[PDB]
Parts: C-alpha cells; structure tokens; sequence
DNA sequence: CTGGAGAATCCCGGTGCCGAGGCCGCTCAATTGGTCGTAGACAGCTCTAGCACCGCTTAAACGCACGTACGCGCTGTCCCCCGCGTTTTAACCGCCAAGGGGATTACTCCCTAGTCTCCAGGCACGTGTCAGATATATACATCCTGT
DNA sequence: ACAGGATGTATATATCTGACACGTGCCTGGAGACTAGGGAGTAATCCCCTTGGCGGTTAAAACGCGGGGGACAGCGCGTACGTGCGTTTAAGCGGTGCTAGAGCTGTCTACGACCAATTGAGCGGCCTCGGCACCGGGATTCTCCAG
C-alpha cells in the first residue's frame, strides 16, 4: 500500500497540451518518468556542485541557470533559459 | 479559513509540480538551503524538455500512422534530432530499436 | 528454380531487423548464461525477471553499437566482411582494452 | 556449466544484421561471445555488489540499472 | 540597408510614413536607427481614449528572425505591463513571426490596451481592478491618460 | 507587385521555393530549414506546427 | 458555416463555425488550427469588442463575415 | 513570361494553383479534377499515378 | 659527397626523441593568441591567468596526442603507414566525438 | 585577434604526430587537425567562461579550466 | 587537565589525518550523519593507494637513476601498472609525456 | 593570507616511510595532492550515493567498504579492503 | 651478404645554483568529556514472487551441398612526402609602467528554515470501449534470368 | 536495356481483445500564516597580478629542390561464406505446486550531533646546501654505401 512517486499525470497533461488527440503507452510513460528523473538528477547535481564551488550555501535561480547552460547544448539551452526566466518572473510578479 | 489556496504551479502557469520539485530538492540533500525560485526554474526546464520530446515523438508516430506513442517512436524522435541525441548520447531505451540506415557502399549498383 | 544472388537476402534481413525491436536472443539460454556468470561471485542468488530483461536489453544495445562500429572499421579497410581484427580495433579505440 | 554456447550463431548473425553488416566472417562468433561474456561479468559484478550490500538475496532491476548507469550506460524503462 | 534587418527597418519606416494606422506614430533615434520612438492615440470605445503614450524599442541584427524588446517611457497601469515598463507580449516573447512589422506591433499593443489578457497579470493590482472594480479601473486609466500628456 | 507577390513573404529577399504541407503554404527552403533547426516547428503564416516531413522543395 | 477572420499581416483565415458557437469556442478553434490560445485572442467585428461568454448570433455575425483577430497578448 | 510561368501547362489559360502530393507538379484545379473524374491517374510530366487524397488547394 | 639518410630513419629517431621528453610542443604565445581569439566570441574584454592558459595548452596537447595514436592505429589497420583525414574521421566517429 | 589558427603551425603538428607515434603524415592532415583543435577549444572555453561569468569575475582561472575539463570527463592533474 | 591527547591517526596506526577526513566528510554534505569508522576506513584506503603509487614512482625514478620523483616518473608508474592504469585511465598528468612504444610495423625490416 | 589545506605533509611522510632515500619535487607533490583529492571525492560520493539508494542517513564503514569495492579493480581492491578492515579493527580495539 | 665513414649517441668530469629540506612561532583545528534525541538493529508475521517441474507445439537451430563473390597476393606506376640547405620571421627573455580587478572586511536586512493547520490535488481502485494486432483477398513493386 | 515469371511487399476489410482513459473515494502533503536568525548583498579598501610596450638574440618556421618509396589501380587465383533444403531440439507456453524472503510493523539502545573548554602541530616564514642540468671532452654505436 506504500505510496509511489511518478510524473505520469504531468507528462500526460503535457501530452494532451501539445497533441490534443494522441495517447501514450504504459512503457512510454515509464521511459518518460525515467527521463525526467535523470534530467532532474543531472541539473540538481550540477547546481549543488556550483554552490559548493562558490562556497555558497543556497541553491538560487542563478545556479540552476548556469547548470542548465552547462548541460543543455545550444538552442535547447537558449530556449530552456528563456522559458525558465519567463516562469520565474511570472511567479515573482504573482 | 485563510484564503483560497492557489498552487504554485498555477501561480507560475506550469503543469509540473513546483511543490514536489521543491520537496525533492530539499530531501535529496543537494544544498543546506534552497532558494525560492529554484524549484520554479527547474520545473519550467523539465516541462520544456518533456514537451519538446513528446512533440517530436508524436510527430514521428503520426508520420507512422498511429495514435499511440511507444518506445520505438520515442527512439526515432530522439535519435533523429541532433541536439536531443547529443543530450542523450549515452542512454539506452528499452524496446527502442535503431534508426534504419545502410552505408552507401553496401547497396548494390 | 528461382535463386537469389548472394547478398540480397542479407539486405532484406537488415531492412527487417532495423525496423523491428523484438529481442534477438533466446530468453532461457540468456538467463542460464546470466546465472552461470553470477554463481561465481556469490552462490544461489535469485534474479527478478525484470532484472534479467534489463540485462538482455543492455547487452543487445551494447552489441549492436559494437557491430555498427566494427562495420565502419571494415568499410574503412576497403572490405565488406567484418573480422576479429575489426572487432578488436573498435574495442581498442573506444578505450575498452 | 558451458552455457555461453546458448548465444547461437544465427542469434549473433541477426544482431549483426540489426547492426548493419552485409556478410560476416567465420571467426566473428567466438570473438563476440567472448566480448559478451566480458561485458556480462563487468555488469554482474557491480549488480551483485549492490545487492550484497543491501543484505538481500534477490538481484533487483533497480540494482542492475544502478550498475549499468555506474558505467555511463544509463538504461531507461525499468525504474 | 547593410543587413536584412536594416532594410526591413527602412521599408517599415516607409510604410509607416506612407500609411500609418489610425492614431499611431513612430520616429527613430538620430544616433541609432535600431532604436525607435512612437506615440499612440488611445483607441476609441475604451477608457484609454485620448491617451498619449510614449514608447521605446530596441532591435538586433537578425530581426527578421527574432522579436524585439519594448518598454514604456510614460506612466502605465495595465495587467500586461510590469511596473517598470516591461511589456508582456506573446508575438514578442512566445509566438513571434517574421511577418509582423512595427505597425503591426503598435496596433497589437493598442488592442492590448483595449483588452487585458485575463491570464497575464503583469500588474496584479490592475488585473484585480479590471476583474472586479471596473469603475475604479477606468478611473485609474483616465488618471494615467491625464499624466500621459506630459 | 509581381516580385513581391511571388517572393518568400517572411524574408522578402529571395524566391518562393518551398511548400509547407500541413497548411499548404509556400515559403523559401532556407527560411523553412533555419526555423526548423531553431526549434520553431510552427508555421509563420498560419502559425501551426509541423515536422521534418511536412515541408519539401517546390519549384514554380 | 465558413467565416473569414483577418490577421495583421494581410492573411485571412477561414473558420467553419455556427451562429450559436460562443466566442470562446471560436477562439478554441483558432487555437486548434492557428495555435493561438483562447486567452490570447481579441476578436473584433464591426468595431465591437467581442466577449468570450457571448455567441456570434449575439453580435449579428452573418455568413462570410470578416473578423479582425488581433490578439490580447502575454509575453 | 511571368503569366506563362505561373499558369498551369495543361491549359496555359488558367493560373496554376494545385500541387500533386507524391510528384509535386503544379497545375490548375478543374483540369486536374476533371482528369481524375476521367479515371486517368496520369501526370503529364512524370506519368505518376495518384488518387483522391493526392491533391489539394494551394494558394501563393 | 653529401650524406642523406634513407627516408624514415630520422623520422623514427625524432619519434624516439619526442616520446622521451615532456616539453610543450606548441608555441606558447601563438597558442595564447588562439585561446584569446576563441574566447572573444563568448565574453568580450576577458582576462586570463597564465596558469589557466598553460592548463588549456597541456590538455589540448594531451588530447591531440591521444587522437593521433588512435589515428595511427586506424592507418595501420588499413594496411598502410600514412595517416589521412579519413583515418582521423574514423577515430573521432568511433570515439563518439562526431 | 583575427585568424590566429595559423599559429598552430605545420612542424608543431608534425611534432605532436611524432609524439603520437606516426611515421608518415599526409599533406591534408593539417586542415582537419586545425579544425579538431578549434572544436575542442570552443567546447572547453565555453564551459570555462560560463563558470567564470557565473562567479561574477572577468578573469578566467586555472580552477575554472580544471572544472570544465573534469566535467568533460578528462580530469587534469597538477593544477589544484 | 583531562589526559594526553592521542590523535585518531596514531590510535589507528595510520599516517593520514583521520580528523581532517572526518571534517571533510561532514562539511561536504555527502550525508547528514557520518559514522565513526568511516573516516578511519577512508583514510586507510587513501594511505594505501598513495603508498602504492609512490612506491612504483620511486622504483621508476631509481631505474632512471634519479633521486627525485617528478611528473614523468609518476606518469610512467601509473601507466606501466595495469591496475593503476585502469583506475586512472581518464586523467592527464601535467608534464607527463607518453609511454615510449612504436608499432612493430613502423620499424624497418 | 588565507590558509589553504592540502595533504603534502602526509604524502611526504608516507614517501619517506616507503623509500627513506628519495625526494619529491613540488610539481610531483601537487600531482599527488590532486590525485588524493580526486580519489577522496570519488569514494565519498559513491558512499553517499549508496546511502541515499538504501534509504539510509548515515555513512558508515560498510558504505565505504562497498564504495571502494565498486571503484578499485581486482587485487588493488582486495588489498585496499584488507588494509581498511585491519585499520578499523585496530582503531576500535584501541 | 661484409667492412670503413660519418653522424648520432653514450659516458665521465667540473661547476653553479635554485629549489628541496630542516627549523621556529603560534593559532586555529583537533581533541576530550558530557549530554540527549533517534536512526538503526532486531524480533516477528505475512503473502508475493521466484524456483522447480511436466506435457505438447513448433519455430528455430543444426547439418550439408554448392558456386560464386570477395579477400588476398603480385605488379606497375607516378606523384606525393621526406630530407636538407638557405633565407626570413617572430617567438622568447628581460625589463619597465599603469591600473583594473581579485580578495578581504562590516553591516544590515531581507530571505528562508521551522511549526501548526487544513483542505484539495493526486493516488489506489473499478470499469467500458476503441486502438491495435491478426487473418485474408487483393494490387503492385522488385529480383533474376533469357533475350 | 527490355520483358515476364516468381516472390516479396503494400492496401483495404473484417474481427477480437485488453490496455487505456475516465470516474470515484479518500487521504496526506502542499499552501497559508507566522516568527526568528543568519547568508549574503553592498560598500569601502588594499595591492597583485594582468596587460601593454620596448629592444635584442637567435631558434624555429618557410621555401625550395631532388628523389624514392609507398598509395593506388589493376589483374588473377581460390576458398569460404551466403543460400536453400531436410532433419533435429529445445525454446516457449500453459498449468501446477512450494516456500524463501521482501517487505512491513513494533521496540528499544547505542550512537552521532551538539556544546564547552583545552592544547599542540601544521602552516607560514626563513635560511641552507647538494641534485641536477649544463658545458666539454673522450669513447661507442647505427646506418649508409662501396665491395
Ligand atoms: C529567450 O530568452 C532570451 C534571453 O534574453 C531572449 O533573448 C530570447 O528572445 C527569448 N526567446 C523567446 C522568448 O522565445
Ligand atoms: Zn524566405
Ligand atoms: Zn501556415
Ligand atoms: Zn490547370
Ligand atoms: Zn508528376
């Protein structure tokens, strides 16, 4: 009965956000869960390493900025930073 | 009795769970303290990457005349894009197959 | 009777196998191999079917990549028939030996 | 005992076909079933080390995934 | 004319001079053609009537491929603009198309003045006033139009 | 008029030599290619998505 | 019933709608075939400010009518 | 030459505004529809076969 | 009468010489110019530490030496002794840098 | 600082090849050796400059370069 | 006035600083709690590895007929030994050079 | 005037112990310093990572032993684990 | 295949110096000694899942014949690279001069950890249906061999 | 190159079926409000290393020329590997049964975080000397060409 954590609901929401009339198999959902976990782990590890480098003690938006800039290549990095900054400004304005 | 609760994801206009990302950051023991905007930023990035890869996979599946994404479609979507391939250069996808290619030398002529 | 010139059946086999994604090794003998290898380290282990399936997937992916690289080597040598020389060259360049 | 032979010649041939080779020399089979044994040993050693650390007796899919991903060979679709 | 962006700016200015939309105007900067200055007359049928808003814009080299950046110079009160003047535009940040020109941008911002986007709370106070206190909202719009003349 | 009519609208620097199958528009191949590679899989004309197989070289 | 909706770049997009269809539904169709979210649209007919909660018949929109689709924008 | 270039070659009187999906040849509307109603899956340039789903309106 | 070695002997001699020493085989000042030019594209008016430049140069020489060992293996595999762009491309492709 | 790649000079490339253990060098090696070196330098300098501009400084440092190299899986010893 | 301070390295019969290792383990936020024997074991491992590599380097230097260990000797010691070569296959030693070897094909016949 | 920490003293002591009549240059000392730091980071990261995997919150001798078994290959690992177990047993005895 | 010539290499000796090595503060990091909350060891119960077995089907493996396409060796060539002398270039070294930016110190204040509450989004569980696989009759493209 | 027969291969239709997308109960983790304290953002200062310039030496790069050996094309031989057929074989599927142990829950105790006070050893500085690189000369060896 132990609760288990996954991103299936959100992956499905994004799927019907982008393609209104497309399904997704259970194995595909599992692969996407693994992919999201892996990317999260990579970015968090890089951000923690940056914080340790600069002798800081907190992971603010700048560390995630730079970690993304280091991981994602080129246009992916550009678009990701754009939308992430958009989101953070929207949040702080809210 | 306090106020109509609005989830942080909604406040930021994202579908990924900002609260869950924040909890994972705190529990994973990545740093002594975690900033306020870090979960928001990370959730936005994850949402973008997921949306991109899902869009490519859906395009591939539609081009294959099917309405249900599967690991084969995911593998094609990844390996046909140079940037996603570079990001995922060292990952194996179960039941993924390979891109269909043959070197020109082998083809008869 | 009808007879294909050598090579065309090979092309058809490549086309069919590069399109499907089933497993290309037999499950029971692969499992027996895995158990035989594992029994050296510690005795009388048990394996989850999912674990053995993951091992098959990883092994097939690794071997397929190795074969792409050794095919590139063989073509580099101005041939079409891969050889243990090609296999060892690929392994050495990828830093596995 | 002596179960490496389970990896049969036609199985190797179709693996290489998926790889994209036209014809295959006769000696490739021994070499490739040696390479596979080496790779299996390397992965299984780490998997067994993990499970033995966890006071378990059943190698687990998560254990195999961790072993593989320790070698820069991350595998998706098992956890 | 040295680059596609510069020639596009040339023809945009030519079209603005030849047939500018209703109640809008634009002018470059003497020292930087890439910098732009515009004055807009408030749209009819809205609280923003008789409004004289001053704008400033910045461009880059690959324009016919990216959206520029814009900001107000006069006082602003709008759910789609930040307090400093960071103006929130989809065709300018999310859904840009090369087909758009400066005149299209000006008309689009006039339309935004007409209708704030409900899910675009650049100013939470302005958004709340529009949603609930409509009367106070046009009162504030009239006040900002009043000091927009200076 | 004619040159403007049958030149690629978005750039208006060279000719119409590409078609977008999803909305059946006609732009120039290098515009299409750069927008694809910059991850704007989204038509300029009708603002609609597409893929790598929805646009092809056309001649007029 | 086909209707004409005009953009700001000389394009007219053809929408097949019905008089009873709401402005919100028209904007949703515009999202479907033009990728413009309904909250990111301002539809104007005969100089009138259309509202999502109203219908085409409310504003007296006839066949082959021209609607000026100028967006309400968010960056 | 612009009028002659842009008009379809089957008639040379009406403007070419249709494209055939598989072979990508520019022609007119009603000439192509009449030919297809005449059962002829025949292209005047490549002789490629087609079907009811192998054509559609295109506007420049 | 002039004395000329057979083509190859001095090549082997200088191979033996260079695999014995550990100096830095690229000219330091032009390498520094190249590094500064390359960094010009990411952040103008950048300053460098001499130690940083030396670290870059060391890493680059090590990388090129490894690449050339792999290229030589490729050329030997092709049944010849002269390395060529196709050999370099094969090495990089197999290693996964391309 | 325009067109300095020629600084990586022919005999220097030959010396590197000799250290690699090469007997004969074709005449076309030099162009793609320049290209490979340039690609490697961009790949490293981009990360180093990213680290630097995150740390809010105008001076690249040996530590930044070492971290960039370690990130690319080619850790370098002797610099800290 | 409690007792003579016997450092943990001396107590365990090692050379490396047990206290320093423990401090680094705590400060590195690798975990919220650190066991007592963990720094001891880690120091033992580090001391063993450094002793091994230094022994090999000293032997190489003596063979070269020098009384000082230098990057060249370290590089030779690391790469000549097979286990150490595998352990440190991805590192670059400054002023290291390479192992003197020539493919037999190149050598004249 | 900041004080920076290193392992030079301990490296020198072990060098003297193993070879009483050998010196070590400053650059070699720096290389050894970097090597020690690298191995420390590898082993400690692996141990903490195991601790996280097993839902544990305390790094212990067992985690360090498993980490070294995973990192060091073959006979090197066997000798290292023997030395580590001997050291911990002596420490607990004293 | 066997001997001189010459270049390169190797070996021994005197010498200067600058970096390794030993010694003296002293101050901060290690140590020692209680103290207390709790993470982890340990006992017990369960019921999930892996191991083991057996019978039947048949798909896949195994073995054999063949002939042909490709691997491999021998040969001619010519042109592209290597060795060498000479001239030109700029790297290198030493010195000097200016200052922009790295590194440290103090202060404050604004952000974030910690706590209690509650309520709604998300997870386990059910369920009907439509996407997908499969069987079959097509229509059409493709390979091989005679022409 | 052309044509036709044999063999794949694509296409439309009809069918079962089970994985999936929706719906429901409920429950615990995220949101809201509050407080307290310390991490770091900012300002000021010091001076260190970076940049820039200059001039003199000469070591290395650039250029040219001759020639020779090695990459490449060609040709011919043979052998071993793909193709297809007929005969095993054992994988695969189903069903059954048993039981180790993975997972969970409940207790309880050693044990590591934490604080305070004490001190000594490792860091910075500061001399001091010999290991080593170098320059000079003598002895040895590899390679080339003539014999
Ligand atoms: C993303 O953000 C960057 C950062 O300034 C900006 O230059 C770019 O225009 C943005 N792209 C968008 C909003 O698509
Ligand atoms: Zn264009
Ligand atoms: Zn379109
Ligand atoms: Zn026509
Ligand atoms: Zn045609």
């Amino acid at each position: 009965r132990s609760r288990k954590e996954s991103y299936s609901v959100y992956v499905y929401k994004v799927l019907k956000q982008v393609h209104p009339d497309t399904g997704i198999s259970s194995k595909a959902m599992g692969i996407m869960n693994s992919f999201v976990n892996d990317i999260f782990e990579r970015i968090a590890g890089e951000a923690s390493r940056l914080a340790h480098y600069n002798k800081r003690s907190t992971i603010t938006s700048r560390e995630i900025q730079t970690a993304v800039r280091l991981l994602l290549p080129g246009e992916l990095a550009k678009h990701a930073v754009s939308e992430g900054t958009k989101a953070v400004t929207c949040y702080t304005s809210a | 009795a306090r106020a109509k609760a609005k989830t942080r994801s909604s406040r930021a206009g994202l579908q990924f769970p900002v609260g869950r990302v924040h909890r994972l950051l705190r529990k994973g023991n990545y740093s002594e303290r975690v900033g306020a905007g870090a979960p928001v930023y990370l959730a936005a990035v994850l949402e973008y990457l997921t949306a991109e890869i899902l869009e490519l996979a859906g395009n591939a599946a539609r081009d294959n005349k099917k309405t249900r994404i599967i690991p084969r479609h995911l593998q094609l979507a990844i390996r046909n894009d140079e940037e996603l391939n570079k990001l995922l250069g060292r990952v194996t996808i179960a039941q993924g197959g390979v891109l269909p290619n043959i070197q020109a030398v082998l083809l008869p002529k | 009777p009808h007879r294909y010139r050598p090579g065309t059946v090979a092309l058809r086999e490549i086309r069919r196998y590069q399109k499907s994604t089933e497993l290309l090794i037999r499950k029971l003998p692969f499992q027996r191999l895995v158990r035989e290898i594992a029994q050296d380290f510690k005795t009388d282990l048990r394996f989850q079917s999912s674990a053995v399936m993951a091992l098959q997937e990883a092994s097939e992916a690794y071997l397929v990549g190795l074969f792409e690289d050794t095919n590139l080597s063989a073509i580099h040598a101005k041939r079409v028939t891969i050889m243990p020389k090609d296999i060892q060259l690929a392994r050495r360049i990828r830093g596995e030996r | 005992r002596d179960n490496i032979q389970g990896i049969t010649k036609p199985a190797i041939r179709r693996l290489a076909r998926r790889g994209g080779v036209k014809r295959i020399s006769g000696l490739i089979y021994e070499e490739t079933r040696g390479v596979l044994k080496v790779f299996l040993e390397n992965v299984i050693r780490d998997a067994v080390t993990y499970t033995e650390h966890a006071k378990r007796k059943t190698v687990t899919a998560m254990d195999v995934v961790y072993a593989l991903k320790r070698q820069g060979r991350t595998l998706y679709g098992f956890g | 004319m040295s680059t596609p962006a510069r020639r596009r700016l040339m023809r945009d200015f030519k079209r603005l001079q030849e047939d500018p939309p209703a109640g809008v105007s634009g002018a470059p900067s003497e020292n930087n053609i890439m910098v732009w200055n515009a004055v807009i007359f408030g749209p009819e049928g809205t609280p923003f009537e008789d409004g004289t808003f001053k704008l400033t814009i910045e461009f880059t080299e690959e324009y016919p491929n990216k959206p520029p950046t814009v900001r107000f110079v006069s006082k602003m009160f709008h759910p789609n603009v930040y307090a400093d003047g960071s103006i929130c535009l989809d065709i300018l940040q999310n859904r840009w198309s090369p087909t758009y020109d400066v005149s299209s941008i000006l008309t689009s911002i006039q339309s935004l003045l007409d209708e704030p986007n409900p899910n675009s709370p650049a100013n939470s106070q302005a958004a709340q006033l529009y949603q609930e206190n409509k009367r106070e909202y046009e009162k504030r719009v009239s006040a900002i139009v009043e000091q927009s003349w200076r | 008029d004619y040159k403007a009519r049958l030149t690629c609208p978005c750039c208006n620097m060279r000719k119409k030599d590409a078609v977008l199958t999803k909305c059946f528009h006609v732009f120039c191949f290098e515009c299409v290619k750069t927008r694809y590679d910059t991850r704007q899989r989204k038509c300029p004309k009708c603002n609609a998505a597409f893929g790598a197989n929805d646009f092809h070289r056309i001649y007029i | 019933m086909q209707i004409f909706v005009k953009t700001l770049t000389g394009k007219t997009i053809t929408l097949e709608v019905e008089p009873s269809d709401t402005i919100e539904n028209v904007k949703a169709k515009i999202q479907d075939k033009e990728g413009i979210p309904p909250d990111q649209q301002r539809l104007i007919f005969a100089g009138k400010q259309l509202e999502d909660g109203r219908t085409l018949s409310d504003y007296n929109i006839q066949k082959e009518s021209t609607l000026h689709l100028v967006l309400r924008l968010r960056g």
